[PDB]
RNA sequence: ACGGAAGGGCACCACCAGGAGUGGAGCCUGCGGCUUAAUUUGACUCAACACGGGGAAACUCACCAGGUCCAGACACAAUAAGGAUUGACAGAUUGAGAGCUCUUUCUUGAUUUUGUGGGUGGUGGUGCAUGGCCGUUCUUAGUUGGUGGAGUGAUUUGUCUGCUUAAUUGCGAUAACGAACGAGACCUUAACCUACUAAAUAGUGGUGCUAGCAUUUGCUGGUUAUCCACUUCUUAGAGGGACUAUCGGUUUCAAGCCGAUGGAAGUUUGAGGCAAUAACAGGUCUGUGAUGCCCUUAGACGUUCUGGGCCGCACGCGCGCUACACUGACGGAGCCAGCGAGUCUAACCUUGGCCGAGAGGUCUUGGUAAUCUUGUGAAACUCCGUCGUGCUGGGGAUAGAGCAUUGUAAUUAUUGCUCUUCAACGAGGAAUUCCUAGUAAGCGCAAGUCAUCAGCUUGCGUUGAUUACGUCCCUGCCCUUUGUACACAC
């Protein structure tokens, strides 16, 4: 789907930070909360990165929660251009 | 010093035991307060239909939500009311306080 | 600021979508219930379970995850929340978990009335008073019907059954 | 485009919806939960709210 | 839900989709001399001077201000 | 199982007895049919029809005219930075500055797009493929196992002649013994507590400050910082209390029944909640990101935008509101409740005081609550007058004009206020509903829906009757015996 890649990496970046992520079932929100890109930008990157299946998701009262698998994080951390154990977000 | 101690819960016996420690631990330390205003008991009511769709015969249910809300008045120096307010913290109760 | 009956039904709805959350994905690791334990500054979160390492993760890292992600929800600030696992003794008498046992055997695969005598086998044995299971749907057939496996006594009236029996 | 949602919602049913699955009606605004009355007497035990009479 | 004909005329028209042109970006064609610049780009500050000004008749369009600068020079 | 077969016991979803009524008029609202582009639809005895929480302007919304958008992931191959693709102003176009689309040249550039499968979405179908929930059979008391006993066996006894009970509840009788579920028990609420805990977010009295009349001492009052004390009212907590106590009859003289006294309470104290086994080819896939199978999936049955629509009326049915007038209508006065809800990152309840006939507007105030809205100064009622038995000041559909408010939008008038027009209707036919105590009935009141809209519902209280204490005659229920060519079972 037409997405920038500046939307797409930040949300990337938001996740390798972070390591969880939750979204109100809500389009033409268009605002994520911690995210100035759109509600439907991150729902549908993170529909993308389940279909390839680096995350897994739940519903729960329609919020998509998603959290993060280490495929996952190894992805991200060439993809951002990290090393080895640079700072996942799922720290001791 | 002239603080309002309030609870607004439930669970009927954990407040009671909240309150009897609570007053008990007042007396002993010898502070002044009032007795432990109790409040008139809210009940929440829902009156709705048990049945998820439109036909069978019509049939209420009423659901409640029984709540009891306490609160007293004290005057006490702040090394007892902080200790006051770090202890006695029992679950499954809410609690505020205020002061003037 | 805001009224003590919101306040509490807001309390009461928050308990009822986490615990909703937490029996979806903490199904499998042998789930039974939560309690928050509010707090000045904090509030506190037990799980009554069984699987503790797997809830917990490496180092903790599910529950830290965890942490984040439902904090991040509902828009609590880090630090505010603490979880905790319980290893539950009696497993018997947890009527979810069972019940999350017995979908398990039968998603892979199991026959049904072998699976319903070895639940209630192990609950009795771990020391009830009754017990009772029951099927419904479609079963080695096309037609719905019933099923039912049950040992001891039981009832049915009265608050005797909104406290003693766990369903 | 920018009108893809242009009508306005500031009252009525399409603006309220369940919180559980996003229906609008048998919807429950009293206390400010907002949940269809189904999924209500789902969970209303759990929550705290019971019956005695 | 059988019956629909769609009888509303032909009308599947998606619209054309920035058509595979030839070669833009025609600042000049100066051989032995310093390429100057055709398409007066807009006045814009956000412009960056590689934003060609349209001008269809009479009119000029910005793409930086992506709508918007309207002159006659 | 059934019986126009018997015996016994039973219920105002059943009768007598009576009360109010419905069906008679008008009107609100639902179903049907009819119409129409659509007038989406589900449900059709009890056990569908003010039911789908369904009081639809838009939304909801599922229907009709139509305009878009893609949110068609993932995998394969392809286009391709000499550009994959996105977007565009102004004109045309179109209700529509929807580039939707076109004129047009610009903006952007690996995100796409192209095609192959492949997944999703679906208030699309299937509730006869399902779960779950609910309703109903069924508010009645009934249901089952183990061991023994009878029987080749289906099966039976236990689970009963009798008596009693609201009750398979008990006495007991007894090839049965011992158990369990249901009922009862239990839970909530209503009532009693001058006895305990107590308290300006509830009151009482007294003190002081202070107003009026009387003045004589007093009566009626106002006064949170004037305080003092108390908790009967007020709350809540722990607790007690009635268990049929006693008495008198009646009864194998046992369960138990009747009466009387006392007692706050003596029909399981009242009313509810909880509520068994088996079952329906009940209702619902339109509450559910629960859903199998099918269908559809890009000029989509997905989603979104606009305008209609769900109300359309020749006609039939069901709920309810208004009346058919003196036990009254109208105008004045007095004029007393309870349940309960309320604004936070929003604009709820709103008091005061100003304007306006009024709706309403205004600037302010208090409130996250026993605290302020509110003592909700509700209505009915009662006291006075106007009226006069007159389809009349009954009644208020029907219409017209004007004035405000809610909402982006009021047009088939949202709703409200004012004036004017003031029709059927003179107690309702064959039939039919509910009902035994603060119950009916009358009365209004809050909450639910909700931006606004009650004639709806759920609850609250206010005024408050007559008529029985029985029967199975009708309609149906429970047990037993019997008969049967019955078993998707009269
Ligand atoms: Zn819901
Ligand atoms: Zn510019």
């Amino acid at each position: 789907m037409l997405m920038p890649k500046e939307d797409r990496n930040k949300i990337h970046q938001y996740l390798f930070q972070e390591g969880v992520v939750v979204a109100k079932k809500d389009f033409n929100q268009a605002k994520h909360e911690e995210i100035d890109t759109k509600n439907l930008y991150v729902i549908k990157a993170l529909q993308s990165l389940t279909s390839k299946g680096y995350v897994k998701t739940q519903f729960s009262w329609q919020y998509y929660y998603y959290t993060l698998t280490e495929e996952g994080v190894e992805y991200l951390r060439e993809y951002l251009n990290l090393p080895e154990h640079i700072v996942p977000g799922t720290y001791i | 010093i002239k603080i309002r101690i309030t609870l607004t819960s439930t669970k009927v016996k954990q407040l009671e035991n909240v309150s009897s420690n609570i007053v008990k631990n007042a007396e002993q330390h010898n502070l002044v307060k009032k007795g432990p205003v109790r409040l008139p008991t809210k009940v929440l009511k829902i009156s709705t239909r048990k049945t998820p769709n439109g036909e069978g015969s019509k049939t209420w249910e009423t659901y409640e939500m029984r709540i009891h809300k306490r609160y007293i008045d004290l005057e006490a120096p702040v090394q007892i009311v902080k200790r006051i307010t770090q202890i006695t913290i029992e679950p499954g109760v809410d609690v505020e306080v205020v002061v003037a | 600021l805001i009224s003590k009956k919101r306040k509490l039904v807001a309390d009461g709805v928050f308990y009822a979508e986490l615990n909703e959350f937490f029996t979806r994905e903490l199904a499998e690791e042998g789930y039974s219930g939560v309690e928050v334990r509010v707090t000045p500054t904090k509030t506190e979160v037990i799980i009554r379970a069984t699987r503790t390492q797997d809830v917990l993760g490496e180092n903790g890292r599910r529950i830290n995850e965890l942490t984040l992600l439902v904090q991040k929800r509902f828009k609590y600030a880090p630090g505010t929340i603490v979880l905790y696992a319980e290893r539950v003794q009696d497993r018997g008498l947890s009527a979810v978990a069972q019940a999350e046992s017995m979908k398990f055997k039968l998603l892979n695969g199991l026959a049904i009335r072998r699976a319903a005598y070895g639940v209630v086998r192990y609950v009795m044995e771990s020391g009830a008073k009754g017990c009772e299971v029951v099927v419904s749907g479609k079963l080695r057939a096309a037609r719905a019907k019933a099923m039912k496996f049950a040992d001891g006594f039981l009832i049915h009236s009265g608050q005797p059954v909104n406290d003693f029996i766990d369903t | 485009e920018n009108v893809w949602f242009s009508h306005p919602r500031r009252y009525g049913k399409g603006s309220r919806q369940c919180r559980v699955c996003s229906s609008h009606t048998g919807l429950i605004r009293k206390y400010g939960l907002n949940i269809c009355r189904q999924c209500f007497r789902e969970k209303a035990n759990d929550i705290g709210f019971n019956k005695f009479r | 839900r059988k019956k629909k004909v769609y009888t509303t005329p032909k009308k599947i028209k998606h619209k054309h989709k920035a058509v595979k042109l030839a070669v833009l970006s025609y600042y000049k064609v100066d051989a032995e001399g310093k390429v100057t610049k055709l398409r007066r780009e807009c006045s814009n500050p956000t412009c960056g001077a590689g934003v060609f000004l349209a001008n269809h008749k009479d009119r000029l369009y910005c793409g930086k201000c992506h709508s918007v600068y309207k002159v006659n020079a």
